[PDB]
């Protein structure tokens, strides 16, 4: 059931999202093994998945979560970089979508820095980089990152390197 | 899948090290987020 539709780079709509991708590119640790070199992005398409059993989906536990926590869903709107970032769209995240050796266990895990996001897209540590040239820092090559709407509900707050 | 920590519904990373750092964030069911944006880009190599 789901359906992409473009955003045409005038809406206002695109204009905040690519800001929020843009605006939230830091440096990381690893110098740019992972993701790559780079301060931003070229930003070559935004498109609104729409899939209405998804959306329901959503919104039912989301309601159940905002019972639970005094009306307040806590719900933000985070990035998620994925091999699997098509079966994502089409079926929903589940456990297969897992980062299972992830630091805080087997879950799925969310940035607010886009370019952290980034260093999932290929795979763990950025697996191999791009099909096409076996490149992490590939210049060439298109990457498809989510920005997705999430309820946190009451969060376990983990500090942390 | 693990579960969240019992009376929770999520867990945050607040990053206590990289003072650049912003924080990460895990959910445990999948049904608490929705993929509503695709972007499609490319990283650009500094000049
Ligand atoms: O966007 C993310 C994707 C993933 C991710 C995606 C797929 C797989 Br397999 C493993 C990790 O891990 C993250 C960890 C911390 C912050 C963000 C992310
Ligand atoms: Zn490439």
């Amino acid at each position: 059931g789901t359906i992409l539709i473009d955003l045409s780079p005038d809406d206002k709509e695109f204009q905040s999202v690519e800001e929020e991708m843009q605006s939230t590119v830091r440096e990381h640790r690893d110098g740019g093994h992972a993701g790559g070199i780079f301060n931003r992005y070229n930003i070559l398409k935004i498109q609104k998945v729409c899939n209405k059993k998804l959306w329901e989906r959503y919104t039912h536990r989301r309601k159940e979560v905002s019972e639970e926590n005094h009306n307040h869903a806590n719900e933000r709107m985070l990035f998620h970089g994925s091999p699997f970032v098509n079966a994502i769209i089409h079926k929903g995240f589940d456990e297969r979508h897992a980062y299972i050796g992830g630091m805080f266990g087997a879950g799925i895990y969310f940035a607010e820095n886009s370019s952290k996001s980034n260093q999932y897209v290929y795979g763990i540590g950025g697996g191999t980089g791009c099909p096409v040239h076996k490149d992490r820092s590939c210049y060439i090559c298109h990457r498809q990152l989510l920005f997705c709407r999430v309820t946190l509900g009451k969060s376990f707050l983990q500090f942390s390197a | 899948m693990a579960h969240s920590p019992p009376g929770h519904h999520s867990v945050t990373g607040r990053p206590s090290v990289n003072g650049l750092a912003l924080a990460e964030y895990v959910i445990y069911r999948g049904e608490q987020a929705y993929p509503e944006y695709l972007i499609t880009y490319q990283i650009m190599r500094p000049e």
